[PDB]
RNA sequence: CUGGUGACUAUAGCAAGGAGGUCACACCUGUUCCCAUGCCGAACACAGAAGUUAAGCUCCUUAGCGUCGAUGGUAGUCGAACUUACGUUCCGCUAGAGUAGAACGUUGCCAGG
RNA sequence: CUGGGGCGGUCGCCUCCUAAAAGGUAACGGAGGCGCUCAAAGGUUCCCUCAGAAUGGUUGGAAAUCAUUCAUAGAGUGUAA
RNA sequence: UUAUUGGAGGUAGAGCACUGUUUGGACGAGGGGCCCCGGGUUACCGAAUUCAGACAAACUCCGAAUGCCAAUUAAUU
């Protein structure tokens, strides 16, 4: 790589808040927070609303039913 | 699916245009080095002829040696200008074989000059 | 290199079992990752070209290759030689660093995502992706970025046929929409 | 090229050589090494 | 009225006429066809002629193969103008044919019908004709 | 399935339009087991025998003393004087 | 036998099938250094050797394609005689196409086995 | 100059065809260009290989940029041939 | 001048490998009149491809006869 024309990368850590996963990738990124890691050295920490552990595709959780059938809801509705 | 290129053939086609202008006569016989991924092999040849006066390789058993590859370069470059002495051969035309005159060929070449071949 | 750790280890075992390769060797990897942003508008404006460069600079974590027009289009208002896009070619750790933040980070944030298209695939190999937006991407900031912007991501593998590939890329744990 | 120009050594002043120049590509009065016959030795000539 | 949709040159040489034919001396498409036994051009105009005559007493049963078709372009001068001051403009388009030449192929007809059918065309010819059949 | 042939030596131009003349046809023979042989060979009787054995129907060539059987590799024709200039024999390994 | 480097119009190529790896040649492993990328150690360069014949490569088989290619005949044509015929005749030369066939190279020098 | 003259057209140079496989060869024969341009679009050294098509991919459409494969040149070569 | 030998060159003829011209067959990349994001089928099939058959002063995968240029070349002049 040639000197001076890329931009800064380090070693990060990837957070996913919701299910506390972490892994280390590199980034551009800057984080204030740090965090220690597995190998003995200390890392800045970016934190992920979502990731593959978290998001429900990747899950295959089915967050919502699936709507009812016209026979069904009319049904259910009236009680019939 | 990417193909990989054969990097003897690419550098023989780049050999072929090198050889156009430029060839060995009995008296001024044409220095090839052939350089593969472990080995140097040099060869004095005249091309009218169609003959090879001298040979040196980092393969031969006087040259093989542990070495860096330009260390074992620069003993390959010795060894075929004291042969080429031998043979009474001062003037040669260097023939790069179509790789890059920088480390290795070039440790050959400079070593040859050193030596006595006059190029 | 967790992605390239499960590669060397989980993935050749997968492959090699699955395919009944006769060598290491010829267990499918990929070669390359290209990022290609196609950029008309810079002709009408040249700094949307900067901010795209920028963009990719910050998601890769390179400077990218300007592309200039082979030829000049009327109806594009194009002509040869002009800066329209610009491309990055990411190889080594930082290729597998990069398809990890695209699985693990960068594919969830994409909006209502269904998985990627299975059928993306040219018939050797080797899988092209499109993202409709680089805010996708974690390093990108929304306040940073004016104007919201797609890319294309090529991912070379040396798989001969697209079902190796799509092994490959499945035992990285690429989500595919079935 | 457009114009007809004439190179001057800047040493001795000598309109050694003659050559041809586009006025709109090269509005300067351009300049280049040449070789000058009464010094025998290559000196810059600049267009007069 | 065949003829050439374009052509690199209008205004061409006349072609030479002497020899025999160069190809398509044998029914290739039909059972019968009309061969030519002296050279002269066939105009466009003298191809239809003959064809339409084919067609009428075939009835349209059989299919008619044309081979020779007009490429080559000819000029004629302005009425009443003197030599030189340039070549005339291009006023038709003709085939050369030369003893040999099929000119036309007939097949889904009894001989019987295709010999008068190529008869009736050969009236309308320049050239001499003989009725040919395919040979094995 | 056979008819006799006739050598033949080297042929001037007026010598093979003669042939013709008389109803012979110019030939040579070649394939396995045979050297080419320049023959000469009556058209009426090629005519009646092709028609017997067909196109490609193997055919008894009397070629001097031998007798060789061949088949009609080509042959060239004239269509507007309805005659077969040229027939070329071709010997088939047996 | 293998490799380097030359000669020759592809009979030498292409394609398809198969075989091969102490050495050699690669793929390959890294980027500390020489050196490098209009981005990328991909390439180039260099330092190496964990793994691998997978590929390249080398060898073998083949005639599908490409290439080569008669003999015979034909077109054309020099000359001559005859003619004015979209000609004829004689003599010498003699294609193109096609056919039989050839062909999955033949070799020089140098260093290893 | 001129298939009488006038009128029309033309006049130097370059390329092709006519031109009859050396060269040369005419008509008011058939076709086109030139009266420049370039400071690199010159020199040298090193490196590199096209057009097009198919398929996959967002803004992106037949066609922009990206990727693979096929592609022997159908590309390019300032400007006619 | 002829014989013998070597060479340059692209005409006649021929051929369609290129650039154009062209006839008859099949045949379809891809959707419209047509029958379902849930499939079909009686244009165009224009792309393209393929088989067969023709054309060219300014087409050529080919290619003569002659003529031309030569030879420490022989015969005759
Ligand atoms: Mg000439
Ligand atoms: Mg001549
Ligand atoms: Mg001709």
């Amino acid at each position: 790589m040639k000197q001076g024309i890329h931009p800064e990368y380090h070693q990060v850590i990837f957070l996913d808040t919701t299910t506390n996963f972490k892994f280390l990738s590199g980034s551009t990124k800057t984080s204030s927070e740090m965090m220690e890691w597995e190998d003995g050295k200390e890392y800045p920490v970016i934190r992920l609303d979502i990731s593959s552990d978290s998001h429900p595709f990747y899950t295959g959780r089915q967050k919502f039913a699936a709507a009812d059938g016209r026979v069904e809801r009319f049904n259910k509705k009236f009680g019939l | 699916m990417i193909s990989k290129i054969d990097k003897n053939k690419v550098r023989l086609k780049r050999h072929a245009r090198v050889r156009t202008n430029l060839s060995g006569t009995a008296e001024k016989p044409r220095l090839n080095v052939y350089r593969s991924n472990k080995h140097i092999y040099a060869q004095i040849i005249d091309d009218n002829k169609g003959v090879t006066l001298a040979q040196a390789s980092s393969k031969d058993s006087d040259i093989a040696t542990t070495a860096t590859k330009v260390e074992l370069a620069t003993k390959v470059g010795e060894a075929i200008a004291k042969k080429a002495a031998d043979k009474g051969i001062k003037e040669i035309v260097f023939d790069r074989g179509g790789y890059l005159y920088h480390g290795r060929v070039k440790a050959l070449a400079e070593a040859a000059r050193e030596s006595g071949l006059e190029f | 290199n967790r992605l390239k750790e499960k590669f060397n280890t989980e993935v050749t075992e997968n492959l090699m079992k699955k395919f009944n390769y006769s060598s290491v060797m010829e267990v499918p990897k990929i070669d390359k990752i290209v990022v290609n942003m196609g950029v008309g508008d810079a002709v009408q404006n040249s700094k949307v070209l900067d901010n795209a460069v920028e963009e990719l600079e910050l998601i890769t974590g390179q400077k990218p290759l300007v592309t200039k027009a082979k030829k000049s289009i009327a109806t594009f208002r194009l002509r040869e030689g002009m800066p329209i896009g610009a491309k990055v070619t990411l190889r080594g750790e930082r290729m597998y660093e990069f398809l990890d933040k695209l699985i693990s980070v960068s594919l969830p944030r994409v909006r209502d995502f269904q998985g990627v298209s299975k059928k993306a695939f040219d018939g050797r190999g080797n899988y092209t992706l499109g993202v409709k937006e680089q805010l996708i991407f974690p390093e990108i900031d929304y306040d940073k970025v004016s104007k919201v912007r797609g890319m294309d991501i090529v991912i070379v593998t040396t798989a001969n046929t697209d079902e190796e590939a799509r092994e490959l890329l499945a035992n990285f744990g690429m989500p595919f929409r079935k | 090229m457009r114009v007809n120009v004439t190179l001057a050594c800047t040493e001795c002043g000598d309109r050694n050589y003659i050559t041809t120049k586009n006025k709109r590509n090269n509005p300067e009065r351009i300049e280049m090494k040449k070789y000058c016959p009464r010094l025998n030795k290559y000196t810059l000539h600049r267009e007069t | 009225m065949l003829l050439p949709k374009r052509v690199k040159y209008r205004r061409q040489h006349r072609p030479k006429t002497t020899g025999r034919s160069k190809g398509g001396n044998y029914v290739t498409f039909g059972e019968f066809g009309l061969q030519a036994t002296t050279t002269s051009w066939i105009t466009s105009r003298q191809i239809e002629s003959a064809r339409i005559a084919m067609t009428r007493y075939m009835k349209r049963g059989g299919k008619v193969w044309i081979k020779i078709f007009p490429h080559t372009p000819y000029t004629k001068k302005p009425l009443e103008v003197r030599m030189g001051a340039g070549k005339g403009a291009v006023e038709g388009w003709i085939a050369v044919v030369k003893p040999g030449r099929i000119l036309f192929e007939v097949a889904g007809v009894s001989e019987e019908v295709a010999r008068e059918a190529l008869r009736l065309a050969s009236h309308k010819l320049p050239v001499k004709t003989k009725f040919v059949k395919r040979e094995e | 399935s056979l008819k006799s042939i006739i050598r033949q030596g080297k042929q001037t131009r007026s010598d093979l339009k003669q042939l013709r003349k008389s109803g012979k046809v110019p030939a040579v023979v070649y394939g396995y087991g045979t050297k080419n042989v320049s023959v000469k060979v009556d058209e009426v009787e090629f005519i009646k025998v092709i028609r017997e054995v067909g196109r490609n129907g193997v055919i008894e060539l009397g070629v001097g003393s031998k007798t060789i059987k061949v088949m009609v590799a080509d042959y060239q024709f004239d269509p507007l004087k309805n005659q077969i200039t040229h027939i070329d024999f071709l010997a088939i390994n047996m």
